[PDB]
Parts: C-alpha cells; structure tokens; sequence
C-alpha cells in the first residue's frame, strides 16, 4: 500500500513495499538510469519508500500502482516512475525527491 | 587619460612610416566625421576641465586666448540649445584648429608626475 | 536680501528648484530626471493607497487584491495605475542610466552622484520585485521561490540564509507578510538615495550634452527646465493613460490572475520585463553561483564606468566610434532582454552567452580601448 | 561683427503688434487655458483618487 | 480688447479666480458632452439601452 | 444551424486548399503506418499534429471577421 | 567645480555682447514649419547610421535565431535537434 | 518547444469592445450569463463576482434579487447555537458547484474546472482564447495523437489534451430573446461575460481614459506653445564677439 | 521661532501616529478609541458626519478603517522624521539655545 | 581641505553631528533631542519589524 | 510544580465553560508536561483534517 501525506502542502508518498518489490527494484542496473541511484541510496528503511509524490518534469503528482514500471504514472505528460520512485520513461529529468526523515520509533517516521 | 599620454603615443605613431601612413587618413577622417567644427570648437575646446590640473591648465592661458575659448563656448553652448550648426566664420577651418591649450596642459601635468616620481624617491 | 535666499529652509528649495544654474543648452533626454521623480510621487501615492486595502496575510492577499479591483471606487486605477508605473519607471530609469552613459555623466566630477544612482537601480530592483510577491499569483510565489533559491548558491550558508528570508521552509504567509513591510519601506529608502545623489551632483552641477563646461552660460533651473519638464510630464501622462485605461495588461503576465498554488507550477517562469536582461546573463552562466554572481556584477560593473572609459573628452556627442560601440551596447542589452524571455533551448543557449560576454566586453575591453584610441585621432586628426 | 550698438537681426521673430494689449492677452489665454485644464484634471484626479477612501462597494452592501 | 485684459487678466486674483471659474464650468460641460457622446457612439450596447426590456 | 461549420468549410476547400491536402496527406501516411504491424514497438511515431496546426491556423485567419459578422 | 551666480566660475568674459527680445516680443513658433521638416531631416539624417546600423543588425541576429528555433522544433528539425542536444 | 506544448495561438476576433471607444454589448453579457447558468456552472464557479454585480450591466435589481433568493446560504447560528440557512441576497457571491478542490476533482476525473472570475484575464489570448477553446474540439483528434484517459483533444490548449469535454452543441441553451443558440453564438456570449466578469470597470475604464487622453492631450499641446513662449528669449539670443 | 513652530507639528504628527497605533491591535480600547475620537469630527458643522464615514471607510469603525490606519501609521513616523529633521535644518541657522540665554558665538564646543 | 568639510555629503553629516558648533553650557536637558532621535530609531526598528507580523 | 497543578484544574473545572484558544499543545511542554504527556492530550481529541479524496 501507499500513503498520501500532506507535509508542506506538497503530498508524501509513503508505501510498505513488500518483498518482491523490494527485488524488482534493486534488480534495474544503475548505468541506465537519468537519474542513477540504487534504492539503498533513496531509502533508509527498504521497507519505507518514502518520497515527495511530486513529479520531477513539472510538478503534477503521480499516480500511484499505475505507470510501466509498475510504480508511479504522472498522467499529465506520461511519465513512469519505479518501485524505487525512479524515472524509467517519459519527460521527467530526476527521480521523486526524498525528504529528509528520520525513524523516531519503528512505528513512527518525522519528516 | 592624461594629456600627457595622448600626446607622448601619437608622436610614436607619427615617427613611424608606416603607422603614420595608416593613421594618420584616419584620423584627418575622425575629425571631420565627429563634428565638433561644425559647432565652431577647436580641438582643445572639448578637453574635460573639472580636474585641478587643467584648472590650473586655463588659469595660465593668456587673457586673449582665454576670452577667445569662452566665446566659442558660448557660442557652441547657443548652436546646441537652436539645434542649429555654425555657418560661414563660425565653423572652424582645419587651419584654424590649433592646440592652444595643450603646451600648457602639458607642463602642469610635466610638473604634477614629477612630482609624484620624486615624493618615491629612493637616495642610494 | 529675497526671502528665498534669506530663510535657510526656503533657500534649500530655492538652491535645487528655482535658482539652481542648469546648462542652458540640456536637450530632452535630461528630463528622465523629473519623470523618475514622477514616478517615485505616483508609485507612493498609489502605493500607501493600495496599502489602505491589501491584505498581507497569505490567506487573503489574492482576494484583497481582487477587492480593489472590484469593490474599491476607482481601484482598477490606482491598481492599474501601481503596476504600470512601475514598468514606465523601468524605461525611464533605463533611459536616465542611457543618457548618463552616452553622455559621460558618470566621469570625474560626477563620480559620486553615478555610484550614488547605481545604488538607487538596485534598491528599485529590489523593490519591485518584493511588489510582485504581494499579489500572490502564480507568478508572485514562483518567481519568490526561484529568486530566493539562487541565494542558496552563496557557500555554506546559503540554505540557511534562504530559511531566514522566507521564514520557513517554502514561500509562504510569513514571506508575504515580510515582503509587504519591506515593500512599503524600500519606496522611502529609494526616495532618500535618490536625494542623495543629487546633493552630491550639486557640487559640480549638470552635465550637458556637449560634454564642455557650462559655468560660461547658466539658465535657471525655473522658469526654463520647469516647463520643459512639463511637456515630458503630459508625454508621459498620454503613455500612461495609453496603458493605464485602454490596455492596462500589456505589460504584464496573465499567470498573475491565477492564485498562488505550491504545487502547480505554471508553464514558464519568466520575470517582470525589466529584469529580462539580467536574467538572461545569468542563464549564460551553466555554474549556479557563477550565474548569480554575473547577474550583480552586471550592474555592479556599472561602478567601474569612471575608471574603464580613458577618454581626455566627456561623453560621446563627438566621438563617431564610441557612438557605434554604444548602439551596439545598447541594442546588444534589448537583445539580453529578448533573450530572457525565451525558452532555454537551441540555438537560443549559444546567443545568450555570446550577448553575455558582448555586455562585459563592452566595459572591460572595448570601451578602455576605443576611448584610448578616439584620445589619438582627436589630436593627431585636429594638428 | 564689431559695432555693440547695432544690434544684430531679430525682424525675423519680432512681432509687428508686440505692445498691444491684444498680444499680451493672447498669451496670458494660452497660459490661462494650461492652467484651467490643469486645475479641471487636478479636481478630476483628486477627485477620483480620494474616492476610494469611501466605502466600497461590498461595504456599501 | 484692453478691456478684457484689464479686467480678467491684469489682477492675479482675477486671474487664478477666472481660471477657475472656467475649469469649475470646462469640467461641468465636458462631464456632460462626453456622456453623450459616449453614448451615441455606444448605441444599443449599455444597459441604459437594453432596461427597457425589464 | 451552426455559421461557423460552413465557413469553415468553404475556407478549407478555397484559400486553405494547399493546407487541407497536406492534412489530409498526413493522415493517410499515419493511419497506413499504423495499419502495419510493430507500429507499437517503434520508436518515432508519427502524429500530424503540426499539419493540423496549419490547417486550422490558416482557416482562422480566413473567417474570424466572417463568423463574428453574422452573430 | 559649480559656484553661484555672481562667482560661477567662469574664466573671465569680455568683450561678448548678448542680445534678446522679450517673448511677448518674439514669435514662439516663428520658422516652425521649415525647422520640423528641414532641421528635423538634417539632424535625422547626420545620426541615422547609428542608429540602423546596430538595430539591423542585432534584428537580423534575432530573426536568424528565431527562425532556427521555430525549425528545430518541427517534424522536418527533429535529427537536427536531436544532435544540437 | 512544440507548438503543441505552447498551443495553438487564437485568432484575433473583433469584440464589440475591442476599440478604444467601444463598451460591451450588454445584451451579449445578459446572453453570456445565461450560458454561463446553464452549462458552465456545472463545473465551475464564479466565485468574485457578488448577485449585486449584475444589476445595471445585464438584470434589473428585481431580476438579481430573485436570483439570490432561490438560494439558501449560511447564516449566523441561532440562539441555541444551532447552524442555520437563509435566502441569498445581493451581498451574496454567486455559490460554485463544489464545496472543496476534493469534490471538484472527484467528479472531472481528477482535472480541477478552474474559477472563472478571472480566467479571461488569466490567460494570453483573454476572451479569444476563450472563444477559440470552446468552439474548438475537432470532431476527430489529428491522427497520432496519444489522448491520456479523460482527456479530449483540444489544439488551443496547451500540450492538446484537455479535462474538460466540448460541452456547446446546438441548442444546449434556448435564449430568452430569441437568438439562435448556435455554437459559435453561445461561445461569443459567455466569452464575452467572461470578459466581463474579469474586468468589470471595462466600460467606466475607457470612458474616463477617453476624457484623460483628450485632457492631457490639449494640456500636451499647451505646454508646448508654454514652453517654447517662455524659452524664446534663449532661443533667440544672439553674440557680438569683440576680441579684447 | 521657526524651529518652534516646525516642531509644534511634529507634536501633531506625533499625536496622530500614535492614536492610530493603538488602534491596530484592534482590542476593545482600540475600536472604542477610534469610534469616539472619530466620531469628534462629527462637531465639524455641515460635513463633520461625511467626513467621519470617510475616514473609517464605511459606517462604523471595521476593517476598512484598521486597514487604513495601518498604512497611514506605516507613512506618519516617516513624515515625523523628514519634519525632526526640517526643524534641525530651521535651527542651524541660530544654533541651539544654552540654559543662560544668552549668546553662545563668543565660547563654542564642537 | 578635510576630505569631511570637501566632500558634499560628508560635509552635511559633518555641520549636523561632528564640527557643528554648539554652546559650552548646555546642561543635561538639552539631551532630550537626542533621546528622541533614538526613540524615532527604536519606533522605526520595532515597527517595521511588528509590520512583518501583523495582518 | 504550580503550573501543572493549575493546568488540571483548568483541565477538569474551568475548560467545561471556557476556552483556552491561543494555546497550542506544543506550548505545554517543557513547561508543563513532557513532549509524550502533551501528544497523549493531543492524540485523545479529534480534530478537522482536509476533505478525503470524494471531497
Ligand atoms: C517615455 C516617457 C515619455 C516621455 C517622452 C520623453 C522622450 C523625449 C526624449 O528624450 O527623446 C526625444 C528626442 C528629442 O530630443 P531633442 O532635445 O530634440 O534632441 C536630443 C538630441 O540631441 C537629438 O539629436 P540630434 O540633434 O542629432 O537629432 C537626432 C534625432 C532628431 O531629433 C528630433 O528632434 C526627433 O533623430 C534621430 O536620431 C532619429 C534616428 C534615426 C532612425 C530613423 O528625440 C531624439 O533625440 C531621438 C533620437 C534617439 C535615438
Ligand atoms: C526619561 C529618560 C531618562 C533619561 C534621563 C534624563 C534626565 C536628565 C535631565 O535632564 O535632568 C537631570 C538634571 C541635572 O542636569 P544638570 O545638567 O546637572 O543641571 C540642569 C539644571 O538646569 C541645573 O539645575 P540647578 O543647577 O539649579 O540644580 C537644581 C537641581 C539640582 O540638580 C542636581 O542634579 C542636583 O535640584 C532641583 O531642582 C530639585 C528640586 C528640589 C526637590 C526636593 O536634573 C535636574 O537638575 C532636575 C531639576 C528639575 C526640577
Ligand atoms: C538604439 C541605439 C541608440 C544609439 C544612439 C546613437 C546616437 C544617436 O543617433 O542618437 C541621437 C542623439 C545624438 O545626440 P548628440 O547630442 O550626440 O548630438 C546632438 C547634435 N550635435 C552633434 C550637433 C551636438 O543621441 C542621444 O540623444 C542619445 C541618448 C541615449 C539614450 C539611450 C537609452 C537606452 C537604454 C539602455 C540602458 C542600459
Ligand atoms: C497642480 C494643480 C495646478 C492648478 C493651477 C491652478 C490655477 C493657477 C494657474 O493657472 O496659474 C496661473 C497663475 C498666473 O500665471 P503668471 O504668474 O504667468 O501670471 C502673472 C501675470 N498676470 C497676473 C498679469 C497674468 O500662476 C500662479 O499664480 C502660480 C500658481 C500655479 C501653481
Ligand atoms: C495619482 C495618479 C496620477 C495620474 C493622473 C492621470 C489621470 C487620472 C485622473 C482620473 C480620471 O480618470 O480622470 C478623468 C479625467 O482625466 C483628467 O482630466 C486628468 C488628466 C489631467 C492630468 C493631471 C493634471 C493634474 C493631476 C495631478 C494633480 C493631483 C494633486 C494636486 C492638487 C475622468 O474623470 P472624471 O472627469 O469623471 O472625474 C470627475 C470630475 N468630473
Ligand atoms: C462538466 C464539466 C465542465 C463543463 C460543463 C465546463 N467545463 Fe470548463 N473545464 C472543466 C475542467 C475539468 C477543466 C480543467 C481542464 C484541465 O485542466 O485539463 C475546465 C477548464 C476550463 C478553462 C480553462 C482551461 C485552461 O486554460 O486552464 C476555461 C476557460 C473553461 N473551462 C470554461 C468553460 C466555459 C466557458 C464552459 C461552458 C460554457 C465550461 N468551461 C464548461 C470542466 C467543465
Ligand atoms: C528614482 C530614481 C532616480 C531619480 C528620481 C533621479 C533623478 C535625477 C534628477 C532629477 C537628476 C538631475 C536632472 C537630470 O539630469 O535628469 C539626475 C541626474 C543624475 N542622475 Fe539620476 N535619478 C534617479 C536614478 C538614477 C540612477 C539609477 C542613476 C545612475 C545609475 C542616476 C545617475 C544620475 C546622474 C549621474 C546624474 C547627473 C547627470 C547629469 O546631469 O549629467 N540617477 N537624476
Ligand atoms: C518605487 C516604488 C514602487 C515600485 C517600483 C512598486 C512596484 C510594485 C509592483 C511592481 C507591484 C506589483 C503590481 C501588480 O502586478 O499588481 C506592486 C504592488 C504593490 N505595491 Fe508597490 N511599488 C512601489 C511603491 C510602493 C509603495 C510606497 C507602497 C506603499 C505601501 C506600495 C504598495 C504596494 C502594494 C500594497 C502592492 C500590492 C497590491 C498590488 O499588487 O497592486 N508600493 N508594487
Ligand atoms: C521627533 C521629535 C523631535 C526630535 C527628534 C527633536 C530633535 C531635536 C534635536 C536633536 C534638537 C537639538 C538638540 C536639543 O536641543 O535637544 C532639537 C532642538 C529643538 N527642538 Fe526638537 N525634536 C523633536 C520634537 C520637537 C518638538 C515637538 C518641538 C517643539 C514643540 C521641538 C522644538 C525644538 C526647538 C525649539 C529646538 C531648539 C532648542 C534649543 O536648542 O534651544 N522639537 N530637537
Ligand atoms: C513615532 C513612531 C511610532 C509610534 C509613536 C508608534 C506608536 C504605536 C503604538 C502606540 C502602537 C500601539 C502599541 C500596542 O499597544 O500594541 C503601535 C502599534 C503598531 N505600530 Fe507603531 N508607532 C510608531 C512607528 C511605527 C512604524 C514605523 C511602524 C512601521 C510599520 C509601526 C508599526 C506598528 C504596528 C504594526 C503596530 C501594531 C502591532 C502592535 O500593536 O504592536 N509603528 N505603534
Ligand atoms: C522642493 C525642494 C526639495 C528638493 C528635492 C525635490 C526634487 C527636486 O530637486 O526637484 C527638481 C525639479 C529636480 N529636477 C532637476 O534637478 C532637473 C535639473 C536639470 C534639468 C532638469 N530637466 C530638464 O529639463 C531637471 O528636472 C527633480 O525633479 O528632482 C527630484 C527627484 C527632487 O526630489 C528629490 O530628490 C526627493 C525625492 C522625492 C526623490
Ligand atoms: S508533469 Fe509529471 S509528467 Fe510532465
């Protein structure tokens, strides 16, 4: 599942990843990436995906479970984030922006 | 720019064949496309004049030269004001265009850079 | 003894307005002095007026604005009135530093009421930009938040001091509110600068366009600049009316009418027409703070005129050369402006860096040797 | 060209009729027309201006 | 012709005072003549030209 | 019924022939490439958009006054 | 540099005599049709290249570049585009 | 960038009140509000725009007042504190169709009908674009184009798909005056009231621009005569040079 | 006497500026405050009441006259400084006063 | 010549609060001038300051 | 010690009739009561959250 938090007014992506995706993810090779990182490099916590749902080409937000790489769909220009909150397709330059957030407990994330 | 500077290149250049040969067309060109005769100025007339040195410069001209530049100013001054440019006497002939205010610019700009050369001296 | 001269308060305005000695051969272009003094009155009569029914807060600043174009008797004016001054008080500043330049006012007497002035541009950038922000329109929050991040370029403390203006992490009510008090106030500091530069030129007086003395032929500053300034004011109030009345969003950016939305980004950000040019020249920069810092230097650069220009002759009336060098400054600075305002594309990108360096160029190399070698046809030519 | 007491050519810009009261007035209605349009544009414009200072119109309401 | 100067134009007073008078009567009059001019060449367009249907 | 389907018209078959054939050219280039199997697995695909743009560009420009003139 | 009146700081003047005519003595407008046309087209013509020169050509500089711009970013511009990114 | 990015620029059509002396056509307004009721009010609000603004520009006061009182607004709570309703009146602005940005989107698939007080003046193009949009739905999109679900091809807007679907057919509306509601009629009205509800002083603007213009420009020529009357002394001065 | 009189204004303008001071916080004694000092100018025969429905913008204290009191207390602290500084320029001419009251040319200090 | 009594500017900050000549005798209430120079600076800094603040 | 006490006697006689508007949750700790004591407070009240995504 994946959470809609308002924190800035700008929505928080949050979504508990399950096993698999957590594989799918780590599986795409760096080198093909507009934005290489890997997700150890994104997340804190492989089972927190936690971004700014803001898209990185104009600032629509994305729609989430949709896209083509199964991960986030920005429907305003068609383009595809991952499991990751990586760009994979479409206009978008970046990859979905992490905040700085910090596990305060292990059932609680301050953003 | 001093007066100084202005005149010590240009008698470099006018020394030189060749760069007279190029320079100098060139310069006869300038002067009759920038138009300051056509307001019945010399030359000098145009020389900036709020500086101590050439403050001291027009106190040392002789009193005819002296009146003489301050018509011609007055008389520029009016020509600008019209829009109008001087006609027949009023404009100033090549021949008449003569430096009479740069030897004595010169020497108090000679005795100001001395000046400033000797305050660094160093007796050895 | 006249009580004009006799009383010492009278006497001040009698020594600025009235008996003051002026060239008596000042053609038009030295009356974007009094226009710019038009434009400071209008835009503070205007502004204390807006500022009688503007909401600061962030909640209501859009509307109140909408209030006054609606609601207010004669708001749609004095709003109308507000934005668009402060495009006329761009032209005619540009216009005033135009004249000042060709016309060498910047040279030795007149070096401090030039440094003076260049203050005074700063202060008006600044000052219309924070007025931008107080409508809180799409262009007012997005136009904050690029401006107020390029600070974050500054070294180490760049972040922090971006934090410190917003007063918290985003544009904001807490920016709005800032922006309201210092855009009242930077008006009046404008105001005294603008009076201190011309204290300062009092001492040596106004240059005139032949670039000679005019202690041979003074006018007084009244009767005859007083009416001269008068057909300029109605030149000036027809422009006005052209804009203010009959097409009074010409100048502007209709994303303005949309309020602010933090996450919506409009389709372009571009600035305020007026700041088009130093916007381009930071653009031309790839480095982020190498940008920033172009960006002032191209007005700061302004304050090396005196040094850079080698001339033994005061402005450009008689100097064919220099006159080209400086249509092509000028005409090269329109072209920066138009450059700002397109999209960050090819061939585009290329232009706007070879226009860039133009602009520098022209301070930095061409104008110290053009007046250097105009200095030697002037006396070689005239022997 | 020498003389000071021959003053130099103005027939071009002297008016024939220049101590009349005629020529006077026509001046002073010139100067007189600037000053009324001025004070009917001034009385406009504070006029108009000032009246924002009213209520408007949603208070009014 | 003297007269007419002697009159309104002679005396300061008078003559600021004959200023405005005529801008107090310029303002009143034009206000008026523009209101209908305005208004022919608006015709059948304002609201004053449609009421009538209400 | 509607003016502004008739101007239109006239306008495409008149002053905007060149326009309307380019259009219609298009669409015949597009539709065939499309008719064609691995359309969707390539790269460039055409769309007749800016032809489009022309057409209804010029249209404009030859009815604008006209429609405005009969409402 | 700028005294006052009575000690501007003039040189000394002599021997200039100045003469004028009051304004109600003068015709304001006297010479007015032959200056707005004749005067008017001498100056225009003395400063008209310093003008042109620098407007054709930073225009012809922008319509260069506007007409590149408007070429890459059509279906005929595309490889073209493709390699200037 | 494309021109399909920018979008297709609208032609310039010649409004009653393009022309510096040319006011609204009221009677074009009254139309446009009638469009605006019946079809664009479904989705949009017109949220600066009070029940008093229509009186003297396109209703009688009776006419707005009745428009008021079919609503129900809130009042003040009663004295047990309880919220409480009452009939509209003319302070009242005119109520949008959703109570929140959530409740818009939700029913346009999640596309947000912008307010529409001030869209004309919060778009280039301003009542064109209006008109241009509106009337500019291709039977077909152009072929190639790739629609995003819920998007409709529009060339005027930028990037072509659009949330929201031709909504203008013939007769959607039936004018209470007559006027065939074809189309391009009902677009030039509401495109027109649109204007209108954007910049309400319009028609007071121009006329005291048109007393301003002929003001100072008599005050212009004035000052000139002004001027050059008082230079003509420096003007016309004249030197004789005696070298001492 | 003319730095005098220049500073009697300043003594209004200051008056003013901080009446309308108080009246920003907009608490019981700022409203209550501006209804009965505005409500003085009442007094003003024939057009005092016109006068008061101007001031506050509307028919009773509200936000029309808060928010017109918050420019203008913005505007008068700045006008008070250019008249301080008007009465300063008035007194150069005769140099301060000395509690002996009698000239100070022959004995100054800097 | 002083560049404080040379300079235009200079020379006005410096007939107001340097080389201004004031009498010898002036006791301490003359310095109430002064106090309200310095509550005109704290009113402006505090005010401005309150007008970032307040709506 | 005194204002904790007085904040309970707010608490459980005085908020029954009166309110207490201008104070926030976060203003008692570290004055009152520790950053979990007050969120414990915060967290037993509902309060209006934005509209759901039905609006
Ligand atoms: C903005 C707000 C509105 C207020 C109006 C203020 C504008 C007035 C102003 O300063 O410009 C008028 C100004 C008239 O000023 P002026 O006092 O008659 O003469 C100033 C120059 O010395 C005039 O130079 P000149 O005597 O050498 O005459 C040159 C001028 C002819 O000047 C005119 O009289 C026109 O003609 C041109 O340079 C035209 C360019 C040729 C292109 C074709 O017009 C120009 O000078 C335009 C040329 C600028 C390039
Ligand atoms: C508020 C903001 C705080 C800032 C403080 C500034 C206040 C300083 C000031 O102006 O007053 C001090 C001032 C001392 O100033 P001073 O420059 O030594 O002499 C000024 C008098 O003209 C010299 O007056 P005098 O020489 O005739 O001395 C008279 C003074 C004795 O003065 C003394 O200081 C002792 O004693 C009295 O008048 C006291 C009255 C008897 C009450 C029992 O105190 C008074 O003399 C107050 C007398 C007022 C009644
Ligand atoms: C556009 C390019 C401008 C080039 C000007 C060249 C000179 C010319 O022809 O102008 C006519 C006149 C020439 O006047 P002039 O004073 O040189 O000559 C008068 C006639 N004589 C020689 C007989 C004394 O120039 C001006 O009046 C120039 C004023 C400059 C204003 C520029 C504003 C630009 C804003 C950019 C800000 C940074
Ligand atoms: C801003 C508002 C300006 C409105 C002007 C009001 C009328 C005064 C006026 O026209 O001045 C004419 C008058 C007279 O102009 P004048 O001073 O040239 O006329 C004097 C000579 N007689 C009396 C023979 C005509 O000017 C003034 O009195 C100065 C006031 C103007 C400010
Ligand atoms: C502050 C902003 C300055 C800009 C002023 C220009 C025009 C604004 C005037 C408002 C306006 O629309 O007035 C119109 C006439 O314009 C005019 O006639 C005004 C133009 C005249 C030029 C200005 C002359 C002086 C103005 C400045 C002085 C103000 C203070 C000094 C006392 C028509 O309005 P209306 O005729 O319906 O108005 C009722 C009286 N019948
Ligand atoms: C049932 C829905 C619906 C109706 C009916 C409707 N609209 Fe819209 N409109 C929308 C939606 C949704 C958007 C936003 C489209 C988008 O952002 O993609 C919109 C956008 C607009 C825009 C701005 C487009 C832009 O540039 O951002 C204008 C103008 C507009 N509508 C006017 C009207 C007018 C005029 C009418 C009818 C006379 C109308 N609309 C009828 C739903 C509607
Ligand atoms: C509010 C903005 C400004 C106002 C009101 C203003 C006003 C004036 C006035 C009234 C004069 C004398 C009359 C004239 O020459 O036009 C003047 C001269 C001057 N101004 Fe400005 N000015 C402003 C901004 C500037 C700026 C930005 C500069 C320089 C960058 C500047 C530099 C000068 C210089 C050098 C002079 C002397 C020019 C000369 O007469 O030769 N001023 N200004
Ligand atoms: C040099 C003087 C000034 C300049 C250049 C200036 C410029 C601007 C600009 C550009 C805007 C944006 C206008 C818009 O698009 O709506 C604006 C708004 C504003 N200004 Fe100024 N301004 C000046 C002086 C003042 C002063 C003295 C005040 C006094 C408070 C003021 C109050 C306002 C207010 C309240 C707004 C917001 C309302 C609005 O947008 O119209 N301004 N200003
Ligand atoms: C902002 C308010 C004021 C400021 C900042 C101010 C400042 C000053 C200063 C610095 C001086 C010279 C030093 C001194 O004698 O204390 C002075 C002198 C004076 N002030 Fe004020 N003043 C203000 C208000 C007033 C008022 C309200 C009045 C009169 C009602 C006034 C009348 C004078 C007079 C007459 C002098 C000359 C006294 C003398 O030296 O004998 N001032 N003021
Ligand atoms: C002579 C200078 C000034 C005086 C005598 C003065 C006086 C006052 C007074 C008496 C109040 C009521 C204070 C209260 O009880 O809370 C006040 C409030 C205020 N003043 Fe001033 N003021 C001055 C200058 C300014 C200036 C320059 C500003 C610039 C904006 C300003 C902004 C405010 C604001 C925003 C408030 C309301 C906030 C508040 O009440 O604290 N003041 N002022
Ligand atoms: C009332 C006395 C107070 C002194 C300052 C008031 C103003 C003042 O000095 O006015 C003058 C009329 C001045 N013009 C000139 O110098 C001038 C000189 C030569 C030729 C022309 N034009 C040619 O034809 C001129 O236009 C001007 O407009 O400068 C304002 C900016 C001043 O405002 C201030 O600095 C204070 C504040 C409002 C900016
Ligand atoms: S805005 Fe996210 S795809 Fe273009």
């Amino acid at each position: 599942k994946n959470v809609i938090i308002k924190w800035r007014g700008k929505p928080i992506f949050i979504r508990h990843r399950t096993s698999e995706e957590i594989e799918e993810a780590n599986e795409v090779n760096v080198a093909t990436l507009r934005d290489p990182q890997t997700d150890d490099e994104r997340v804190q916590k492989p089972e927190w995906l936690v971004m700014i749902g803001v898209c990185t080409h104009l600032g629509c937000v994305p729609i989430g479970e949709a896209g083509d790489f199964g991960g986030w769909f920005c429907p305003c220009h068609g383009s595809h984030y991952d499991i990751s909150g990586r760009i994979r397709r479409g206009p978008a330059p970046l990859n979905l922006e992490i905040p700085e957030y910090d596990f305060a407990d292990a059932e609680t994330l301050v953003i | 720019a001093s007066i100084t500077s202005v005149v010590k290149t240009s008698e470099l250049i006018l020394k030189s064949p060749l760069l007279s040969k190029i320079v100098v067309p060139l310069a006869k060109t300038y002067v009759k496309f920038s138009g300051y005769r056509q307001l019945g100025f010399k030359m000098n007339d145009l020389i900036i004049e709020e500086t101590p040195n050439m403050q001291l410069a027009l106190r040392r001209l002789p009193p005819t030269e002296s009146y003489d530049r301050v018509y011609r100013l007055i008389r520029a001054t009016q020509f600008s004001l019209s829009h109008k440019l001087a006609t027949g006497n009023d404009i100033t002939k090549p021949e008449e265009d003569d430096h009479y205010l740069i030897p004595y610019i010169l020497d108090v700009e000679a005795e100001a850079f001395e000046k400033d050369a000797l305050d660094n001296l160093e007796v050895v | 003894m006249a009580l004009r001269k006799k009383n010492s308060l009278l006497n001040m305005a009698n020594s600025y307005v009235l008996d003051s000695p002026q060239p008596s051969n000042l053609n038009y272009f030295w009356n974007f002095g009094s226009l710019l003094a038009l434009c400071l009155v209008i835009q503070l009569a205007t502004g204390i007026t807006l500022a009688m029914h503007y909401t600061s807060h962030a909640s209501l600043a859009f509307d109140s604005v909408e209030h006054i174009m609606r609601d207010v008797n004669f708001g749609w004016f004095i709003r109308y009135a507000h934005a668009n001054t402060a495009s006329f008080f761009f032209i005619c500043i540009y216009a005033h530093m135009g004249r000042n330049i060709y016309y060498g006012s910047y040279k030795t007497p007149r070096v401090l009421p030039w440094s003076i002035g260049v203050i005074i541009f700063l202060l008006l950038i600044i000052t219309a930009f924070m007025g931008y922000v107080l409508v809180f329109g799409q262009m007012s929050l997005w136009g904050a938040t690029v401006i107020c991040n390029l600070v974050s370029a500054i070294p180490w403390l760049g972040e922090d001091i971006v934090h410190f203006l917003w007063g918290g992490f985003s544009v904001g009510n807490p920016t709005l509110q800032r922006f309201f008090a210092l855009h009242y106030l930077m008006p009046f500091v404008l105001a005294v600068f603008a009076l201190l530069h011309l204290i300062a030129l009092h001492t040596a007086g106004s240059s005139n366009p032949l670039g000679i003395t005019s202690n041979v032929d003074k006018l007084s500053m009244h009767p005859y600049y007083s009416f001269k300034d008068l057909i300029t004011v109605f030149a000036f109030l027809l422009m006005f009316t052209l804009f203010v009345f009959f097409s009074p969003d010409k100048l502007g950016h209709p994303d303005n009418y949309i309020p602010a939305n933090p996450m919506v980004t409009p389709a372009s950000i571009v600035p305020e027409w007026y700041l088009l040019p130093f916007y381009a020249i930071l653009r031309a920069i790839p480095d982020k703070l190498g940008g920033v810092i172009a960006m002032v230097a191209a007005i700061l650069i302004l304050l090396i005129l005196p040094i850079v220009d080698r001339s033994i002759i005061r402005g450009n009336a008689f100097k064919p050369i220099s006159k080209l060098l400086f249509g092509f400054f000028i005409c090269n600075f329109l072209l920066l402006g138009v450059l700002g305002q397109v999209h960050i594309e090819p061939p585009f990108i290329v232009l706007g860096q070879i226009c860039t360096i133009f602009y520098f160029s022209y301070f930095l190399i061409l104008l110290p040797m053009v007046s250097t070698i105009e200095n030697i046809f002037f006396y070689i030519g005239s022997l | 060209g020498k003389s000071t007491y021959k003053i130099p050519d103005f027939t071009p810009y002297l008016k024939k009729d220049r101590n009349t009261d005629a020529n006077r007035l026509f001046s002073y209605f010139m100067i007189g027309s600037f000053g009324m349009l001025s004070a009917a544009g001034a009385k406009a414009t504070v006029q108009d201006f000032l009246s924002n200072m009213s209520a408007s119109a949603d208070v009014l309401a | 012709a003297t007269t007419f100067y002697n009159v309104f134009v002679k005396r300061n007073s008078a003559f600021v005072a004959t200023i405005l008078a005529s801008a107090f009567v310029f303002d009143m009059t034009f206000e008026t003549a523009i209101d209908n001019f305005w208004d022919r060449i608006n015709a059948g367009k304002q609201w004053k030209d449609i009421r009538h249907k209400y | 019924p509607d003016p502004a389907i008739a101007l239109h018209e006239a306008a495409a078959e008149g002053p905007c022939h060149d326009f309307k054939h380019h259009f219609d050219e298009c669409v015949e280039r597009v539709t065939k490439a499309q008719e064609a199997e691995d359309y969707d697995h390539a790269e460039y695909k055409e769309d007749c958009v800016e032809e489009f743009f022309h057409l209804q560009h010029c249209i404009n420009d030859n009815t604008a006054d006209k429609l405005f003139r009969v409402l | 540099y700028m005294g006052w009146w009575g000690h501007m700081g003039s040189p000394p003047q002599k021997g200039i005599a100045g003469y004028t005519i009051s304004p109600f003595a003068a015709r304001p407008f006297a010479g007015v049709v032959h200056a707005a046309i004749f005067n008017t087209f001498r100056r225009t013509k003395n400063q008209a290249l310093f003008v042109i020169l620098p407007v054709s050509f930073f225009y012809y500089v922008w319509t260069q570049a506007s007409e590149k711009n408007e070429w890459l970013y059509t279906k005929a511009g595309r490889h073209e585009l493709a390699k200037a990114l | 960038m494309t021109a399909a990015e920018h979008g297709l620029h609208p032609a310039e059509y010649p409004w009653p009140q393009n022309g510096m002396l040319s006011t609204f056509d009221h009677a074009s307004l009254r139309r446009g509000y009638q469009v605006y009721k019946e079809v664009c009010a479904a989705c949009h609000s017109l949220d600066r725009i009070a029940w008093r603004n229509l009186v003297g520009v396109t209703h009688t006061t009776d006419e707005a007042k009745a428009f008021a009182e079919e609503l129900e607004y809130d009042d003040e709570p009663d004295d047990e504190g309880n919220p409480r309703k009452r009939p509209g009146k003319l302070a009242d602005y005119i109520p949008g169709p959703y109570p929140n940005e959530q409740a818009a989107r939700a029913a346009n698939q999640g596309a947000l009908p912008p307010d529409l007080s001030l869209i004309a003046k919060a778009r280039h193009g301003g009542a064109d674009y209006i008109f241009a949009l509106l009337t500019g739905y291709p039977d077909e999109p152009p072929a190639g184009v790739v629609l995003a679900p819920g998007m409709n091809y529009n060339p005027y807007f930028p990037g072509g798909g659009i949330g929201m679907a031709r909504t203008l057919f013939d007769g959607v509306v039936e004018y209470e005056d007559g006027t065939p509601a074809t189309t391009s009629q009902m677009a030039k009205d509401v495109a027109a009231f649109l204007t209108w509800a954007a910049e309400p002083e319009h028609d007071e603007r121009k006329k005291l621009g048109l007393k301003a213009i002929i003001v100072i420009s008599a005050m212009l020529g004035l000052s000139v005569y002004i001027k050059k009357f008082k230079w003509s002394p420096i003007k016309n001065r004249k030197f004789i040079y005696n070298p001492p």
